């Protein structure tokens, strides 16, 4: 109506009703003095024919039709019916399970201790002796009393008087410290577990309390003590039920007879536990079975079965859908349906860079000259932090085991872990100190692990900090040919098998084997639920009938194209060759390959695999790969006569060469040990950057599973042992440092003498020793990437040289050599064989899917 | 209304009266399509 | 069809 | 919350020459 | 801008004109009234992990984002602002002793309650008062001992201003909303109740 | 000892005629959520008996 | 403290309800009353839009 | 028209850079103190000295 | 209290011209609020 | 290159105007300033360049510690005496 | 005790410019004026304090 | 040590002349030396643009 | 009670 009209409510524009030459005097000028903010244009929604006018339903639920539980799945089928008028995106068909997962008794969620915690750590809760302790006065107690009458005890007072009941020392007193008041001649006391009772360390001690006023009391109730020269002070006491959800006794000192006991040795030592956020797996990874040919899925239509979805065993396609949100996406921001976390390792305690410790000024003590006492504030939080979040998760040797204390035999069992611990005599302040380089040790483990990583910790808090846990979960559909497909109106059955295995679907930190500790249990439930769209039905018919001819039909393509291939490596050897019957290539876009140990992939099909006993951040699925800096140099040769990317387009002609160490006449490029004519190719192939300037990747392009997020150059320098004449190699159980403020070999206590030291040839001070250095550059994160172009550099999506006469004219075989430096504990090689993976469908009968599938290279 | 001193929570249940009515029918093989009116305090924006 | 009203076209 | 906002036909840094905040230099 | 209890909202009824309900046509899930938090009652329907209703949560990711009829996605940064729903959402949980499932669900109320005794002062901020004893407080919840547990979430949604846009997809098209449109043409009056 | 009631503006068009009536909180159920725990009745139920 | 809902995010029960913006690590209320700096007696200056 | 421009003056910017003419600022929380995340203290053992006690200086 | 003010200087050429049709009624300028609304407030009890 | 003469101008305009207030009444719990805006002629003021400039001494009250600690005897415990 | 505000303003890396434009702004390069003193073979003297 | 008007944002003084990238917490060189390693007599392979 | 000094920390 007018008056809406004339204010520019609805209708005419600020480009339209203006006249048409002062429109132009804000175009002229925009940059300066810019008015068309000043000015208005009614921006109006659609009046009709989209919307729904009758009762539609957005947010249509579903529940299974037809059920199926195996020892090891979970097998749901709905009979998920559009309807007629109307159009559905898979995009928004979620799934919605609902169960009881009971973490097992490994998560300890919380770091540190908790229980207790202040502690003066090692130490011992008023105990007594055995043998017939009735012989020597102790003397350590709280409550400053006044006559204890006994047969009753203490006191208080009411008028009339007021012997106690059952004397509390939730702390008491002494409230008037300065002067501590001071042994009121009079008799004065606090409480006394005795023997009989676990003596453990006071730390980590719980103990069900069951007076309800918070008294400890063993059930049938107990106390009382003093003698009758005559009363002085008197201590109840008991047989509470101590425990210690968090803890691991280090020095436990023998005499392992005679436990609940004493005789000081029992008074210990103790420690945390150690952390492992124990939960769900972000991209709710496994709760479906994807890629797997038994167990696989259908969505066809009541009215052919004629599926929908044929999955080859070979394209991960989970890790797609962790990549395909790599794109389209910012994984640094936790979503919460859809579980979206991503892992991470704080990227400080993977490149490690020794900074030192300020501190510059006497951290100095002062009780309640003046007497005192210091402590390194500032480096003491070093050791904690050194001997805590790296070290401790260093390998799997170089920990050593308590003494007088057993470890359970099956190695990666969670009471085996928390039972050894590391040394921080290496490994700590004194190592490597002032360099950025990552310790060599954990090189090439995992450093996904770490209890101070984000991602790993929105989802065990996510699901709070209990071992039950009734969950309440979405899983998106994740298969690249359903996830963004539009049906038509029709009944279509929609079918899935989840798995319920706790190692699979369950990431744990630390790797101690879930499937052994304990673990998930129902699907109590699991319905659909897809938000339909109140489109309204006149122009739904018509978007359901032209989405229904055939010249017009759907197309998605996996955003990982992917052949994936696993290819076993001994337990230390290198190049890995492979060989490829004759065949053809007519659009092969680049190889993509990277390293996985074993014991984190499993077999792929069956489900249940038993020797598949690891539980962190499986690099096959989550898309985290951290063995990227242990190749050496790859091979690519076709028929068994010519290089490949040759031509003598690179340097070293054949063998795109990855690191090359020592031997550098002169390539290695970055000050690292890349190749000059890698970083080229890398660099050239995912930014396409490289020949034509080396710039920073700009950002849009350096989205985190890709390579500048990454290249960690690092180097160090340490002592050229066949130069300084004294490269005495003092073994680490020898170095006496920190002479003994610190520890003994093992994280114990204050044993020391003082003396200088042994730490580390000092490579940076007027007398240094010598040195030599080396260089590494950790990748993780990613996968190198080797596109088929004739240019390295990537114009489209099919390569340059993909369609290519010779390479799709006819066949030909591939014979390619890695080389890979050794690894301990037998590794696996993975590599993708990127290929265009489209799909069509088609559907023109009113409630059926004709789908048609193809992969150019590897179409098997 | 002037309800008598009851003693606890009591909700008068006033029952406004209309025109309930329904005209499903059956065009086709399987189409049920009926409006649902009540007038008097209806159901329409 | 409608009982509201009998009126109908292709598209 | 609402933006509309109006001057959109385009712009113009006309040509014969080109475009303003230098593309490259301080 | 700051808001601080956008959380304790649970449930509105949008009722125009004494008896047609907004968005009825059961054109939600419960149509008859949005359900921002069902507190206990699940049936299957929170989202998120949070108390959120799935079907309030679809309100507010179509009302900033015009998302949810396409697959849920993390809504792009240039559309998410600090005063928008998703950059604060923050579903929490946890679960404690349950009521009578424990031996002892046995009531140790604050004063009375013994932990890191002996080194922190007594209720408050004063130091060195009593021995060291073991300790009785958070009664346990993770190892072997763990108490069986009774699982609590909730959502903290602060500076969000909860919307309920007005087109009938509610889906932000235009301004001038697609039934901020049509109730002209049927120009008459509503006076609307809500609750 | 009151219900001060009110409806604004309507289009009364064929209203045939009240009908008052008195039901009792606990026992009349809660109205059509679900599981209402608030209902702790199992007497009859005027609203729907 | 410490051992009071350890292993969770979630904020005590008790604060939910209570402002979170008045901490006396609120960025901009820090910023604005450190700006003018710590005067108790403050000769200020202003611009207003 | 006293929060609008802190609404208005949210999508053409970012209100969270410091622009002290007109003193913006915008009322902000530490998140580790409003949504608490007590993942625990790291501690092994924090050790004391004469010029020998102990702290879990790291709680 | 002082009000300031900023006038970019301007073609006095170009000036008029930009004045001879901002002032014609058909080039008029129109604002909103951002949050453009009413804010009808409304009590609730103590605990209720 | 620039756009020349045609949009700039060498007359003498000016770019900070102060205008000092015309008329200053005042209460208890308010405050009302009243200027006469003149914006010349042949210039064009935009509102958003506008901005009131207020000046004065400000008392933060006995409440108003702006430090989580003591800058006084600190680094002491927390007891003490003489 | 009584407060006299002092009041800086660092301000590092970077250098204050002073374009030499009429609308001492930005609207390209061979700024405005500049264009002027160009073909003119004319001559002039600096000398800034 | 720590009283400097504490509860005022102020660049010191004495120092706020001095030069502020000599400072021992300064990213850019930090890294740069690190990046050479941790010692001395460091052998160096680098590229300049 | 349970012999003490203090060193102050976030100081």
């Amino acid at each position: 109506m007018p008056q809406w009209s004339y204010m520019h409510i609805a209708g005419q524009d600020a480009s339209e009703y203006l006249s048409p030459g002062l429109v132009q005097f804000a175009r002229a000028t925009d940059t300066y003095f810019s008015l068309g903010n000043k000015f208005r244009n009614p921006t109006v929604a659609p009046t009709h024919d989209v919307t729904t006018d009758r009762s539609q339903r957005l947010t249509l639920r579903f529940v299974p039709v037809d059920r199926e539980d195996t020892a090891y799945s979970y097998k749901v089928r709905f009979t998920l019916a559009v309807g007629d008028n109307r159009v559905l995106d898979m995009a928004s068909t979620y799934f919605d399970i609902r169960g009881v997962l009971d973490r097992g008794p490994s998560f300890k969620p919380y770091s540190g201790t908790a229980y207790n915690s202040l502690a003066p750590k090692t130490a011992p809760n008023p105990c007594e002796w055995k043998d017939n302790n009735k012989i020597k006065v102790r003397g350590q107690a709280p409550f400053i009393g006044t006559n204890i009458n006994k047969d009753n005890g203490i006191q208080i007072g009411t008028d009339t008087t007021n012997q106690p009941i059952y004397y509390q020392p939730e702390p008491q007193v002494g409230q008037t410290q300065w002067n501590s008041e001071v042994g009121a001649a009079q008799k004065v006391a606090g409480r006394v577990l005795k023997d009989t009772t676990p003596m453990l360390p006071c730390y980590g001690s719980y103990a069900k309390p069951t007076n309800e006023k918070g008294g400890q009391a063993s059930l049938i109730t107990n106390g009382t003590d003093q003698t009758l020269n005559e009363p002085k002070a008197v201590l109840y006491a008991e047989n509470v039920s101590i425990e210690a959800p968090d803890t691991h006794l280090v020095y436990k000192p023998d005499v392992a007879q005679g436990t609940i006991s004493s005789a000081d040795l029992l008074t210990q030592q103790a420690a945390p536990n150690r952390p492992n956020y124990i939960g769900f797996r972000d991209n709710f990874i496994g709760l479906m079975y994807y890629n797997s040919t038994g167990n696989m899925g259908v969505l066809a239509g009541q009215a052919s079965q004629l599926n929908a979805v044929v999955d080859l065993q070979d394209r991960n396609t989970e890790l797609s859908y962790q990549l395909m949100l790599d794109a389209l996406g910012d994984r640094s921001r936790y979503f919460s349906m859809w579980n979206q976390a991503v892992d991470s390792y704080d990227p400080d305690v993977r490149i490690i860079e020794n900074h030192g410790v300020e501190d510059e000024l006497p951290n100095y003590c002062f009780p309640l000259n003046i007497f005192a006492m210091e402590i390194n504030l500032a480096a003491n939080l070093w050791r904690s932090f050194l001997y805590s979040n790296v070290a401790l998760y260093l390998p799997d040797s170089y920990k050593i085991t308590p003494d007088n204390i057993t470890l359970p035999e099956n190695k990666n069992t969670y009471a085996y872990m928390n039972g050894r611990v590391a040394v921080p005599s290496a490994l700590d302040t004194y190592v490597n100190i002032g360099a950025r380089w990552s310790p060599d040790p954990m090189d090439n483990v995992n450093p996904f692990n770490h209890h101070r990583n984000a991602g790993l910790r929105y989802r065990s808090m996510l699901l709070g900090n209990g071992r039950y846990v009734p969950f309440h979960i979405q899983v998106p559909q994740k298969f690249f040919a359903i996830k963004n497909l539009l049906l038509l109106p029709g009944s279509y059955t929609y079918e899935w098998n989840f798995r319920k295995d706790v190692n699979m679907i369950l990431q744990s930190s630390l790797g101690n084997d879930l499937r052994v500790d304990g673990a998930s249990v129902r699907f109590d439930s699991i319905n659909l639920y897809a938000n339909f769209f109140p489109m309204a039905h006149n122009t739904a018919s018509t978007l359901e009938a032209m989405l229904r001819n055939d010249t017009n039909d759907q197309s998605f393509n996996d955003y990982l194209c992917a052949a994936n291939m696993l290819y076993p490596i001994p337990s230390n050897a290198t190049s890995v060759p492979i060989s490829i019957p004759s065949r053809n290539w007519a659009a092969f876009r680049g190889w993509s390959f990277t390293r996985l140990k074993t014991k984190e992939t499993p077999s792929l099909g069956s489900g249940f695999d038993p020797y598949f006993t690891y539980s962190g951040s499986v690099p096959y699925l989550d898309g985290t790969f951290y063995l990227n800096h242990t190749f050496k140099k790859v091979s690519i040769m076709f028929d068994s006569s010519v290089s490949w990317p040759g031509n003598d387009r690179l340097l070293t002609p054949n063998e795109f060469e990855i690191k090359r160490t020592v031997d550098g006449e002169g390539y290695n490029v970055a000050q690292c040990n890349m190749t000059k004519d890698w970083f080229l190719i890398q660099m050239l192939s995912h930014y396409n950057i490289g020949y034509q300037g080396f710039y920073v990747p700009e950002s849009y392009k350096d989205r985190m599973y890709s390579f500048f997020r990454n290249f960690q150059p690092m180097s160090r320098q340490v002592v050229n042992t066949t130069t300084y004449k004294e490269y005495q190699n003092v073994t680490l159980p020898f170095q006496h440092n920190n002479s003994g403020f610190v520890g003994y070999m093992g994280p114990t206590m204050r044993e020391g003498q003082a003396y200088p030291a042994n730490y580390p040839y000092p490579l940076i001070g007027q007398t240094a020793v010598p040195s030599l250095t080396q260089k590494k550059f950790l990748c993780d994160r990613t996968m190198w990437r080797i596109p088929f172009s004739s240019n390295f550099m990537s114009m489209g999506a099919l390569t340059d040289l993909g369609q290519n006469m010779l390479y799709a004219n006819s066949a030909h075989a591939l014979d390619m050599t890695f080389e890979v430096d050794p690894m301990d504990e037998p590794t696996l090689l993975y590599v993708l064989f990127e290929v265009f993976d489209v799909v069509r469908i088609h559907q023109p009968h009113r409630g059926v899917i004709e789908a048609v599938y193809l992969r150019t290279p590897f179409s098997a | 209304f002037e309800v008598d001193p009851m003693d606890e929570p009591t909700l008068l249940y006033v029952l406004f009266e209309v025109f309930d009515v329904v005209r499903i029918h059956q065009p086709h093989r399987g189409v049920i399509e009926a409006v649902y009116l009540r007038t008097p305090f209806s159901a329409g924006n | 069809r409608s009982s509201f009203t009998p009126r109908q076209a292709y598209l | 919350p609402r933006h509309g906002s109006r001057p959109f036909m385009g712009t113009w840094n006309e040509i014969g020459t080109s475009q303003l905040n230098g593309g490259a230099f301080s």
